[PDB]
């Protein structure tokens, strides 16, 4: 998946990336990268599902429906995935980059928030911060929803 | 001479010196003193 | 017709077109002003954007006339026009932009920084430069 | 009125461009006078409110990238005077460019996902 | 292996110094969902001791 | 199509405004604060690019070559002086219509060559 | 102190500048006050950083920002700026040996 | 572009004149429903198109005599106030909607009446250009139209519609 994203970036930098219907060139590039990384996360999760033994206690709690979903198994075992804020990949908070550790105009997977590790393997510090950025949205939305729906 | 792969132990000596020199509330004490 | 730049100086309830401000700071000639707002005359792109602002103020030339124009919009517009001019001069000297000096002779410092502000407004309008983020912590103390 | 006369004289003057009428060997004054009539008998107002027809026919006869239209006048005037695109579909290079532009715009005016 | 930056100017002393006072007592905060880290940061100020 | 900028009155350095000469049928430039008549030599007064294609390449500056936070490639040798090392980045200009095209600056002093591929 | 060191170096005072001479020259900002021009910013930035690493004129809190694409040097000495320490890396090597 | 969720529930609960996203779903009837090109034709019949959307560049000149123009267009010769305005139209945006300069000139004269006349090129020409003049402050008059005609005049579609998509639905 990372190599495919790199190839998509090469095509975009070469102006070889064809704008898909409706979308623009930059928007179609973002859609391409998101599509590739969604495929990566979903495929890795699916491969994780079939590897679980019958006695696996995550599976017992997911197939029963009591607590959890197959996406939680995917994130715990295989890969966490893409962290979005406001529906887009992590934005360029600094000048043309997401953190001081990355290089200007770097749209690669890990440069824009794609968490490639699992919660068992632990998160690299950059993607730890990106995961915190992604997770803050849930708290903000909860705090505003509570007050907006009661009225 | 450089310090390769010994940096885990060396990475925290500087942190310990930082927190010996400066406490955790130094930004308050310095501000009030100034 | 379009694309007028205004200035909301403090203690002036209304806004004031910028070239009146510059002629209040004592820059009579248009070139002597624009050289503070467009450091490079290689850019017809820059000049044609500020150009309507220079069109608008073509009826204010004398410096004290500019001061009076600023004074008329002041929060305390004394009917005596002399004190209106004095009020505008006080605004521009000390109440406007203190960090660039607040002495009576700082007019050139204030003019250069105001030209920098106008120039960066133009850069942001040309799209040559990205708009500042209000959440960036380099913009917070 | 002379309004018809001058404009069909100009049509004749457009037909003769590039000596193509002489290479083919046809008399173009008759063709111009008939083209103006073919236009008028469809745009049948005395002042030719839509004389866009006549002027566009003149210019398109004078269009140097579609000299084959100037050569053709074997599609007779009665058809030429009515043609959509001002008959420049015969250019077949501008026509292809317009076709590909339409191909693109069919895609670039659609939903996001 | 294939140069990413090759022009570094500074280096993090320890990358874990991005955490605060309550968030740095969590063991393995990089193996947790971030809202759980926030909830522990909130609860670590309620722990008796 | 050109781009007509400002022109200044030599007598007072105020902006000139165009004016048609209704007797000799020629274009002249004039000043509101001075009776200064001078002859135009462009015949165009105002222009406006609505699509607004603009050459970002020109606004690139040779000084960017020394930026430490910029990616570097010897895979694209300098077109001018042949120096291997080049820094590459995107347009960086807001209002860019729709583009991810790259711009390269040579990492050699006094070459200062900026180019696009 | 920073103003003195800058002025005794190869700056042009803003009030002594030719207005047309600002085009090809970087603008220096001390605490936001546009205070001078410098023809060779690559010397001023290195000199200021060298001074900071020695703690002689520029105290350790001051921060000199070099904007490359837009020629501007901004130096901040005022209070309230939040900073953190980092190791320095001049080559692909630490200065911490 | 759907504004669903609690905001939509609020908008519906309190009838309001400006929901965050006013939209229509327009179903087509004949060949327009069956063919993408024919549907695009209706889309262009609907989507608001101004002179600005077709304009490539606007330039204002002073042209002493039409018979000896200062710009290299000879349509002025065949066509038969030296203060001149010239608009050139983008072929991509023109043929996005089958617009012809006949329609452009018609709408221009319908809006500005008799005092302003237009000399259009032909839709096949290398560059689509309109030569426009006042018929007897002419400079600022032509500039005023340079603003208003571009920003305000309607060539196609109906007002109040920002953009129109084309869709093969899945639901
Ligand atoms: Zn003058
Ligand atoms: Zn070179």
């Amino acid at each position: 998946a990372k190599q495919d994203v790199i190839e998509v970036i090469e095509k975009a930098h070469n102006n070889e990336l064809e704008p898909t219907p409706g979308n623009t060139l930059r928007q179609t590039f973002e859609n391409q990268v998101n599509r590739i990384l969604n495929d990566a996360r979903d495929k890795t999760g699916s491969s994780a599902q079939k590897s679980l033994s019958e006695y696996n206690n995550f599976k017992s709690m997911v197939v029963s429906g009591a607590k959890g979903s197959k996406i939680n198994i995917s994130q715990v075992i295989a890969v966490v995935g893409q962290q979005n804020v406001e529906g887009k990949r992590i934005p360029f908070g600094f000048k043309h980059r997401t953190l001081p550790h990355f290089i200007k105009d770097d749209y690669g997977p890990e440069s824009r928030g794609f968490v490639e590790n699992s919660y068992l393997a632990g998160l690299t510090p950059t993607e730890f911060f990106f995961h915190a950025m992604g997770g803050r949205e849930g708290l903000i939305d909860t705090a505003v929803k509570t007050a907006e729906t009661g009225y | 001479e450089i310090t390769p792969d010994l940096w885990q132990e060396a990475c925290w000596i500087v942190i310990s010196s930082y927190f010996d020199e400066k406490g955790l509330v130094r930004q308050q004490l310095d501000s009030f003193d100034e | 017709i379009g694309q007028r730049i205004v200035a909301t100086l403090p203690y002036i309830k209304q806004e004031v077109p910028i070239i009146i401000v510059f002629r209040a700071l004592g820059f009579v000639s248009d070139r002597d002003i624009l050289e503070h707002i467009i450091y490079d005359f290689e850019d017809p792109e820059m000049m044609e954007m500020v150009k309507p602002s220079l069109d608008e103020a073509f009826v204010i030339q004398e410096q004290n006339v500019a001061l009076n124009f600023i004074g008329s919009r002041g929060a305390k517009p004394g009917v005596t026009k002399e004190k209106r001019i004095k009020y505008a001069k006080e605004v521009l000297q000390k109440e406007m932009l203190p960090h660039v000096g607040v002495s009576d002779f700082c007019e050139t410092k204030k003019a250069y920084f105001l030209g920098y502000m106008v120039h960066r407004l133009l850069l942001a309008a040309l799209g040559r430069r990205e708009l500042d983020d209000r959440d960036h912590y380099g913009n917070k103390r | 009125d002379s309004v018809r006369l001058k404009c069909r004289e100009m049509l004749a003057a457009a037909l003769r461009t590039g000596d193509d009428y002489i290479a083919i060997g046809a008399d173009e004054e008759e063709l111009g006078s008939q083209i103006e009539e073919a236009i008028y008998q469809e745009i049948r107002n005395t002042d030719m409110k839509y004389k866009n027809r006549v002027r566009s026919r003149i210019s398109n006869l004078k269009d140097a990238k579609n000299p084959n239209l100037r050569k053709n006048v074997n599609i007779p005037p009665d058809l030429f005077a009515r043609m959509t695109a001002e008959e420049m579909a015969s250019d077949e290079l501008k026509e292809m460019r317009k076709n590909l532009t339409k191909e693109a715009i069919r895609e670039h005016q659609m939903a996001k996902t | 292996e294939v140069a990413y930056c090759s022009t570094y100017t500074h280096c993090e002393i320890h990358p874990s110094m991005i955490l605060g006072v309550c968030a740095s007592i969590i063991p393995f905060p990089d193996h947790n969902q971030s809202p759980r880290n926030t909830y522990q940061s909130a609860m670590g100020k309620q722990a008796m001791g | 199509p050109g781009f007509v900028g400002i022109r200044f009155c030599q007598e007072c350095n105020n902006m000139l405004y165009p004016k048609e000469d209704k007797e000799n049928r020629i274009l002249l430039y004039a000043c509101r604060n001075c009776d200064y008549q001078q002859e135009a030599d462009n015949s165009c007064i105002y222009v406006n690019k609505i699509t607004h294609e603009v050459d970002e390449l020109t606004q690139i500056i040779a000084d960017v070559s020394q930026d430490p936070t910029l990616p570097r490639t010897e895979d694209h040798p300098c077109q001018k002086c042949g120096h291997k090392e080049a820094v590459f980045f995107q347009s960086h200009s807001a209002r860019a219509e729709d583009a991810m095209r790259l711009y390269y600056v040579c990492t050699a002093p006094h070459c200062g060559h900026r180019w696009t591929e | 102190p920073i103003l003195e060191f800058l002025e005794e170096w190869s700056m042009e005072n803003l009030e002594e500048i030719s207005p047309a001479a600002i085009a090809d020259a970087t603008k220096i900002f001390v605490n936001g006050c546009w205070v001078g021009i410098h023809k060779d910013p690559e010397q001023l930035m290195n000199t200021l950083r060298k001074l900071r690493r020695q703690m002689d004129i520029i105290v350790s809190e001051v921060s000199m920002i070099r904007d490359i694409r837009e020629r501007e040097i901004r130096i901040y000495t005022d209070a309230g700026r939040i900073c953190r320490p980092l190791l320095i890396v001049e080559k692909q090597k630490l200065l911490l040996k | 572009n759907v504004t669903l969720g609690v905001p939509r529930l609020k908008e519906l609960i309190n009838i309001s004149k400006k929901p965050k996203t006013p939209s229509l779903t327009v179903f087509l009837l004949g060949q327009s429903a069956r063919d993408a090109e024919r549907a695009k034709d209706i889309l262009c019949r609907l989507e608001h198109t101004t002179l600005r959307k077709v304009t490539a560049n606007t330039a204002i000149y002073y042209d002493p005599n039409p018979q000896s123009t200062v710009v290299a267009e000879d349509q002025e010769w065949v066509n038969v106030s030296p203060w001149l305005l010239r608009v050139e139209l983008d072929r991509k945006h023109m043929t996005d909607r089958k617009l012809t300069m006949e329609q452009i000139a018609e709408k221009i004269n319908a809006g500005f009446g008799d005092d302003l006349n237009c000399i259009f090129n032909d839709d096949n020409a290398e560059k689509l250009v309109l030569r426009i003049r006042i018929m007897n402050d002419d400079d600022v008059f032509l500039r005023c139209i340079e603003s208003n005609m571009l920003t305000d005049m309607t060539l196609q579609g109906i007002e109040q519609i920002s953009k129109v998509y084309m869709h093969l639905p899945q639901t």
